[PDB]
């Protein structure tokens, strides 16, 4: 016996513009085609359910949506507080409607928005709550939705403004399967929700259903509503036992919403285990300086949202003089330890102090391998740095970014030295997590801071089509590759060559091994976002856990074994035993421990799988694309891509017969490139 | 200069009269070659363990006021990761990118020029010769 | 030159009874993401879509880069199928779109295997020759000489277009506007109320442009010198977005992501 | 009132003990005690010489107690008392009190945490007619005002941009009979355009870089002696032609931590003049700005954009607003040196949301408009944000908001009309918005191969001009935003050009770099800017188009140097192309490009070289009417660029891509360099 709670659209319309959907349709809604396509589903949804009915109100069109009433678990309630007054008069009506059917409801604070079962979702057998952030709801409510519902809350973070509710792009289903689309999450929930959610029950949508909101789906045991779905899409879900009703939608989705977002169940799967469980950190901070001239305020708050957080500035002091200091305190929200532990990092950097009395002493552990730090060490900066020891705060010698703290009571004190990973040696403290470290910057330094693409598809075809014609004559292709394959995408094609036959060999350095392991592992790149296509600043923590991590298992092979690395470039490698030779270099990190730092060896084991070799594919990597040049007699198809039209002229002595090249980026290179390969088959 | 066995021999034995490194042995300025995949040779004189380049690296770089990153994009960042903060840093080279990443530690310690480095080397030896005149 | 010939010359055609005296020693001689680009051609595909549903103006401003990158086909098919009501640009636009069409060449530019060719200067001429002979654009459609492409586009669906005039021009063709106190006039008369402007590879008609529009119209600048694309996008964020690409891969994408939404 | 008296202290406590200006850095306890000792002993006694010295008692943990200059600043019995602004030195402020009060001077002391660091950054004019105050590093622009009052003097406000001259007097020094000794390149445009105005040019004695890093204007001035730390000859010439005696004396060991002579001296005995009074040019104005000033960081935004503009501020409250979400509200108090100044920093606070408090609303001004085509000075430059202006106490919208108009305000049947318009468009008998009052918005080639086509180009030059033929120059206006202008016009002067190839921007920006110091608002004194505002570009465009054509400018005397002016008064003829993007355009500019095509090829005539600087769409107009035969010299940083120009072979096509600043800058020393064996 489930209820749904409906609300007809009587009065329906698009009155303004408060997501991305409604621009431009501004009174360009049919009132009738709107009443007969919600009867539709109406109908529909009554052949498996109950449906209860709001009373339609005139000035409220958005009613309609009653998803965004709240959200339900049991006899419990929590109302939506909307972000835009233009939705906020609906609350009174919904509100009358939970406490007309006897729930209890509960009330946010009247400045944390909070947007109901529309984004919001209970995972089907009840065992969690995802509640969604980023345009809508604030993070910080997501600690009253534990504490009131009684239930596990895990943090999604949405970043297209597209999907800007949670269930416009995610969607638990019967017996723990997911319908979810996981490009409008981030790096950081991807990753929760692939350990919540096995790969077998996992349903990833593609950007073509996305923007049909397939997502925005009823599912009624083994039924699924929706507005459309490419077959693709319909042949999985019945694939384990669904069974997809449509029904056109259209007339809604010019508000922002489909099927989900027109319904809510109030009939919902209360259990056994659950209690109030919530992830969500806070902190106050204190920062002083020039805030508002040297944009530092600004810089901090950027920071902490970019990197998944929220901020509260709950007092500023303002200085009496332009050359007065000013203050300011500021509470700072993470959806997890780890994010708050990455954005402590930063505002370090910048500054950031703990309020005097909440002083403490920074956590250190013991080394235990030679060369390996301790799980979550601090990473340490360009920057003068005191560190806390018993009460005590002590300066950082030999300061150096990328490293390790050490602490080592000694016959002449406290020493707190910074030393670079392999240089630690067991029975070492050192610093973990974020407390008792502070920077001592001082105040100024503080304050401050040609190739054609059809060209283009001309060589991928040549490549392509030579390249398949070797990989059948069972020939020896050889790739050279750098780290902007990873950058700008190429990643997971370069994967695929490997893992259907195409490469027998890989040479490379240690940072393109070490962005690639970063990346499948994490979802970053040190210095590039690979999910928006420009570069970024931080990420040096996800880096020099990369590499503190397979320096601990000892090789990149035991890593893939181990089962902490599952896909990518080098995981190709290892499972289909494709020899790699990772050379060394004078700007090396770590190094990886596979990486072959010694260079005349580096030099013979190039030339040692150099041998054969019928084709070179070399994707930016200048160094050890000339490097292996040199090494190549005549006869040798070598393929050069790259950016800088310089070292692709560099790299074609071997007149146009046996040297062909590019530039462009790699990643499109190698899109291009595994889409025309498809062709031939 | 691997028959006479290190660069400096091939200074004594009046093979090697002028340029850069020469003037590094004749005045007794201590140099690093730092070894590469692409190495020809090489030279005797070349650190092809890495482990023992960086190390040498980071101790000829202790105490230094001033560091001249002239055109070289893998040593010049390999350079500024063994450096802390409080080192005037100048980054010469013609591509916009990689001035643009290794001048990130902001005005008062990054200062880079998107120039040809000899031109650069030019004005440089030039304008120091200005300073000189009024003696 | 072709504009200071008078009726009764006599003028030399075919090849015969020409040498050249040349001395012996003159003769004897000679930052964009893919990744990138494809995010903003989905922002500016259905922002355009949205716009051309609404009734709404789109305004084109084009530089000889599109035809030469193979950019024409698509911005043919934009015209064509409702996304553009007018289009702004010069001289060499028009020619190199016509020639194209009539002669599958491109003056300084193979488009049939994307590098640069040395000679093409008579294809070039002959078709600003004949153009000038019909008196217009609009009669060498009329006439059926020029059967497609761009220019085509604009006089079968009726969309207005501009074209300014360049102390470069060749010619001129006889719609180009040699007058720019009234080419100004023309642009600005045409610039009001559109909602988008899509600048591809212009340039020097991009910026005109700009200077002439108030905020609150969407500005699209493809590039590929990453300087011109920094040097449109003065209004944030919010109103101006920027690619470093080759245009006619912009084209390629956008014309194909514009079907996706259908 | 004849005996001259100074303040010394004695270096009992000196050393490097900090960094606080780019001199101390690298040099902490480097100081030599004995020679630093000796070297004061030297300037003390040749002083003595000359002069009274008292000395103040030397204190341990304050070394730069040593430098007195900035201990205050005495006018007759009156002193201001300096703040400093690093807390390494705010320790000698009791010390340099009780001095003061000790010699019976009335002490006015500045509000706390408002920087002043005395004499040495306020340098009298020494007939004691005003008083030169810097700002820029240490002192506070709004400091100025209390010196005017407390010391009842004129003061004249001088911005320094060189972190290496951080106070006035390391690069300025006003001399006995009116004379003064400074560094132009430690100023900005506006600063050096005040000093040029005060001071006549027979009067002025510019130094070089080699005298400035030496310390050549931190110098005691006693009557007709000047005492310096170091002076080149050529200096030495310049000084004692005019009749001063040099005195030289080494202080090595204190320029090591930023100070020498001046620095070590400060005269408590200055020339009073009854008619001397107070006097300010300083101007303020509250403003108010709301949003969400932290998130987006628009306050931030501002306030840079004040001061690097020339201007102060202070912020006088922030409100947060009360719920997470709402918005911030500051209300700021904006400072400039000069009304001028006043006007462009306005002008972009508009631009960005800025508004008046209520009780601070004027009408806007309004000037009628005599000359068709032509603005009133002064006239308001529009942006592309929706705009209001405030008519008879009511404020109405602007229609065709368009950037770089003017506002124009007209009467017709029911109401008001603000429009926006084009220069070119503006009737006589409109009325125009002038100032900025009721006025709001609502929301590469290789080294060597460079070096070799320059020594083959110059040759080329110099023999072309020798044999008196003709040379032709195509250049775009990147030779000015670069910084080549002086280098073309020096061609153009020295005879090396016979003719000059461009359009309107070219022009436009030459004569604001001219008149005003910038292009396109970046200051060339700085490099570059925050970008810059149009109102200097305007400004030329309406001057030029008033006067009628560009040798009018000349003959006016508003054009005083330049390209333009070279070309004018050598008779270069040139030749302006218009294009669609024309701002104005100029009076000389043709927009008959039918017309223009002719008249390039008329001056084309018997062209044997044709340098094509920088200028792609210029360049190949002018390739293309150009028959072999003729030397071509391209330059361009675009490689495409050059290619395409260049394909006429090496004996006619030499391409170079680099900076055309930089290969103008290298032509011209080449050419120097061929003269010098006369
Ligand atoms: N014969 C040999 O044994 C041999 C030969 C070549 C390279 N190597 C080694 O390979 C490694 C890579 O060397 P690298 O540091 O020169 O390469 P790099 O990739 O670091 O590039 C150097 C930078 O110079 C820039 N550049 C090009 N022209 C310029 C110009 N006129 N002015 C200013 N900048 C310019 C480039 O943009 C580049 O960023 C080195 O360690 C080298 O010793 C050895
Ligand atoms: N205020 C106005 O009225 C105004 C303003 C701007 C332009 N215009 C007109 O637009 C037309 C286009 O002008 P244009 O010829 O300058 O543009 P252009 O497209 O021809 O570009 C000039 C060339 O300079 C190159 N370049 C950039 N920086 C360089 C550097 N440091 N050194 C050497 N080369 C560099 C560029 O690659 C370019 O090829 C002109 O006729 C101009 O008068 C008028
Ligand atoms: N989830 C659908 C909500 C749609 C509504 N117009 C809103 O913007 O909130
Ligand atoms: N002109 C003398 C000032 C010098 C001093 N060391 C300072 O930094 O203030």
């Amino acid at each position: 016996r489930i209820r749904f709670l409906m609300c007809p659209p009587d009065h329906y319309d698009v009155d303004y513009v408060i997501n991305p959907w409604m621009e431009g349709n501004i009174h360009k809604s049919s009132r009738d085609r709107a009443v007969e396509q919600w009867q539709g589903l109406y109908q529909i949804l009554k052949e498996h359910a109950i449906v209860d009915l709001v009373t339609p109100q005139k000035g409220w069109p958005d009613l309609v949506f009653t998803a965004n009433a709240g959200l339900v678990l049991g006899d419990n309630v929590v109302l939506s507080r909307f972000l835009h007054k233009e939705r906020q008069g609906e609350e009174p009506y919904f509100k009358e409607w939970f406490e007309g059917n006897g729930y209890t409801v509960y009330e946010l604070p009247k400045d944390l928005p909070f947007e109901g079962a529309g984004d919001a979702l209970l995972d089907r057998e009840g065992r969690w709550l995802w509640a969604g952030y980023g345009f809508r709801s604030e993070l910080d409510s997501h600690p009253y939705l534990a504490k009131w519902l009684d239930i596990e809350v895990l943090s999604l973070r949405l970043i297209d403004e597209r999907f800007y509710h949670l269930d416009t792009c995610f969607c638990p289903l019967a017996n723990g399967y997911l319908l979810y689309y996981p490009g409008a999450f981030d790096s950081y929930s991807n990753r929760l929700i692939e350990m919540r959610v096995a790969p077998e029950k996992r349903i990833a949508i593609a950007e073509a259903d996305a923007v049909n909101f397939a997502c925005n789906t009823v599912n009624v045991e083994s039924i699924v509503i929706m507005n459309k779905a490419s077959d693709a899409l319909k042949q999985s879900l019945t694939g384990v036992g669904f069974q997809v009703l449509e029904t056109p939608l259209t007339e809604f989705l010019k508000a922002g919403g489909a099927a989900k977002c027109l319904t809510l169940r109030v009939t919902e799967p209360v259990r056994d285990e659950v209690h109030a469980n919530v992830y969500v950190e806070s902190r106050i901070i204190r920062i002083e300086g020039h805030l508002l001239d040297s944009g530092l305020i600004n810089r901090a708050l950027d920071m902490i949202v970019d990197t998944g957080g929220s901020f509260q500035v709950l007092n500023f002091n303002l200085g009496e003089q332009r050359q007065s200091t000013s203050a300011a305190e500021v509470k700072v929200s993470a959806p997890s330890h780890e994010v708050m532990e990455e954005i402590i990092s930063l505002l370090i950097d910048l500054g950031a102090v703990d309020l005097p009395q909440d002083e403490r002493d920074a956590k250190l552990e013991p080394v235990i391998q030679d060369g390996v730090a301790p799980d979550d060490f601090y990473v340490s900066t360009i920057y003068p740095t005191e560190v806390r020891i018993n009460g005590q705060w002590i300066k950082v010698e030999n300061q150096r970014m990328d490293g390790a703290i050490a602490i080592t009571q000694t016959p002449n004190g406290l020493l707190a030295q910074c030393k670079i990973l392999r240089d630690l040696k067991a029975g070492e403290q050192v610093i973990v997590d974020v407390l008792g470290i502070r920077t001592i910057r001082k105040t100024e330094s503080r304050e401050q801071r040609v190739s054609s693409e059809r060209r283009v598809e001309l060589v991928v075809e040549q490549v392509a089509w030579e390249l398949r014609k070797i990989r059948d004559a069972g020939g020896k292709v050889v790739v050279t590759a750098g780290p902007v394959v990873i950058h700008t995408g190429g990643g997971e094609h370069l994967s695929r060559l490997i893992r259907e036959g195409y490469v027998q060999a890989l040479l490379g350095g240690n940072a393109i091994a070490v962005h690639d392991i970063e990346q499948n592992m994490m979802g970053t790149s040190l210095g590039v976002d690979m999910k928006r296509g420009v570069a970024v600043r931080g990420g040096h923590r996800h880096h020099l856990k990369v590499i503190n991590t397979i320096r601990r298992h000892g090789s990149i092979a035991k890593g893939v074994e181990s089962g902490i690395i599952r896909s990518g470039v080098m995981y190709e490698c290892v499972r289909n035993q494709i020899p790699f030779v990772l050379a060394g270099s004078i700007r090396d990190d770590g190094p990886l421990p596979d990486t072959q730092m010694d260079l005349i060896k580096a030099q013979e084991e190039y030339a040692k799988h150099l041998e054969g070799a019928e084709m070179i594919l070399m994707l930016s990597s200048m160094l050890h694309s000339i490097g292996v040049g040199n090494m190549t007699p005549a006869g040798v198809k070598m393929v050069c891509v790259d950016i800088n039209p310089a070292v692709v002229t560099k790299l074609s002595d071997r007149g146009s017969i046996e040297s062909v090249g590019v530039v462009t980026d790699v990643g499109l290179f190698l899109s291009l490139l595994t889409q025309q390969l498809d062709k031939l088959t | 200069i691997r028959r006479h066995g290190s660069i400096a021999k091939g200074v004594e034995s009046g093979i090697i009269r002028s340029g850069v490194m020469y003037e590094c042995v004749r005045n007794q300025i201590p140099f690093v070659l730092a070894g590469s995949i692409r190495d020809d040779g090489p030279l005797p004189d070349t650190q092809m363990d890495l482990i023992k380049a960086q190390e040498e690296y980071a101790k000829h770089l202790e105490g230094a006021e001033m560091i001249l990153m002239l055109s070289s994009m893998l040593h010049s960042i390999g350079v500024g990761n063994m450096t802390p903060a409080g080192v005037k840093m100048v980054c010469v080279d013609i591509n916009p990118a990689v001035v643009t990443k290794l001048s990130d530690r902001g005005s008062i310690e990054s200062v880079g020029v998107v120039t040809d480095v000899g031109l650069f080397l030019s004005l440089l030896t030039q304008q120091l010769d200005k300073l000189t005149s009024p003696y």
